[PDB]
């Protein structure tokens, strides 16, 4: 399990 | 050495190195400014303390924060950067400005956005992770909310200050509280990022009370027992609230996987407890199976941190660089 690189703040 | 930028109604006097001041805050803490360190060559977080001492009162809040900021120390916390006076002696001293991390928004949007489990669980995860610290440092929270939590566009998170609708039942009420407190809040913004609203909107404390025994259902006697004689006669006056099953108050419609919609679940059906006995505690909630994914020993468990008088214990304090 990757942990995620980015979220959309946007 | 140092230079003088106009913002708003006050005077921020910093270190040259600090550039680009924008007023982002200003509460009862003092102003806050964003503002970029050529130094290390990133953007900050300057708070100029408001009245340091103007009163007893002011002043053991100013000697909290920067002792605790100072101690404090973890990855999912906002970290100090800075705590520097433009005075040159104590005589003068008059000003307490400390820089930190400086992150890009906090989960009040975000929540309201469209997080995958991975997203969902490994947020949710670092927040147990500087709630724990925070805990295994002595410093019980009880504020953790949206506003409270900020968040990086790498997915990363930290908690935004040492705290003191998310409040947990013991806080809402004039109840005692352990550490567990915050996992009340912790449920509340889990599951507020699932239904896309607050989970229970209060007008006050009286309805916001009404609003979760209705929907969780209401307590064993055992915990009436432990509630005050006014509230108790209060609460035993109304009708049955029976509550729902998470599976009501958490439709698979909202969840994307069959395990892991489960999963979510059974967590907060263990973090929304309203007797505070039956709530699972941090160590727990970090082995969960939905949680517990991204679980790393260094993270979850990484050692713990450690009048006219308060002038000197501030600037003390401040002067230890």
């Amino acid at each position: 399990p990757k942990r995620p690189t980015t979220l959309n703040l946007f | 050495n140092f230079y003088s930028v106009e913002i708003g109604d006050s005077t921020f006097t910093v270190l040259k190195r600090y550039q680009n001041l924008k007023p982002i805050g200003s509460g009862a803490q003092g102003i806050v400014c964003a503002a970029y360190d050529a130094i290390l060559e990133r953007n900050v977080a300057i708070k100029k303390l408001s009245r340091p001492f103007q009163n007893q009162t002011h002043a053991k809040r100013a000697y909290r924060e920067l002792v605790l900021m100072k101690c404090v120390n973890h990855k999912n916390i906002i970290g100090l950067l800075n705590v520097f006076t433009p005075q040159k002696s104590l005589e003068e001293f008059q000003d307490v400005y400390i820089v930190m991390e400086l992150m890009d928004a906090n989960l009040c949007q975000v929540i309201q956005m469209e997080l995958d489990h991975e997203r969902m669980s490994y947020l949710l995860y670092q927040m147990l992770c500087g709630i724990k610290h925070l805990h295994s440092a002595g410093i019980i929270h009880r504020d953790l909310k949206p506003s409270n939590i900020v968040v990086k566009s790498d997915c990363t998170l930290k908690i935004l200050d040492f705290g003191l609708y998310y409040r947990a039942p013991e806080v809402i009420l004039g109840m005692g509280y352990k550490e567990n407190v915050d996992i009340w809040s912790v449920g509340c913004i889990m599951g507020e990022m699932i239904k896309g609203g607050v989970l229970f909107p209060g007008t006050d404390h009286i309805d916001q009370w009404n609003k979760v025994i209705e929907q969780l259902g209401t307590p064993c006697p055992e915990f009436m027992k432990k509630l005050q004689p006014t509230v108790r006669t209060y609460v035993e006056n109304r009708p049955k609230y029976a509550g729902y099953s998470f599976e009501k108050l958490f439709p698979d419609v909202l969840f994307p996987n069959k395990l892991k919609a489960s999963q979510a679940r059974d967590l907060l059906s263990k973090m929304l407890v309203i007797d505070a006995s039956k709530r699972i505690s941090v160590d727990e909630a970090l082995q969960h199976p939905y949680i517990n994914v991204w679980y790393d020993p260094s993270e979850a468990e990484a050692p713990p941190p450690k009048i006219e008088e308060w002038k000197e214990l501030i600037y003390k304090e401040v002067m230890d660089l």
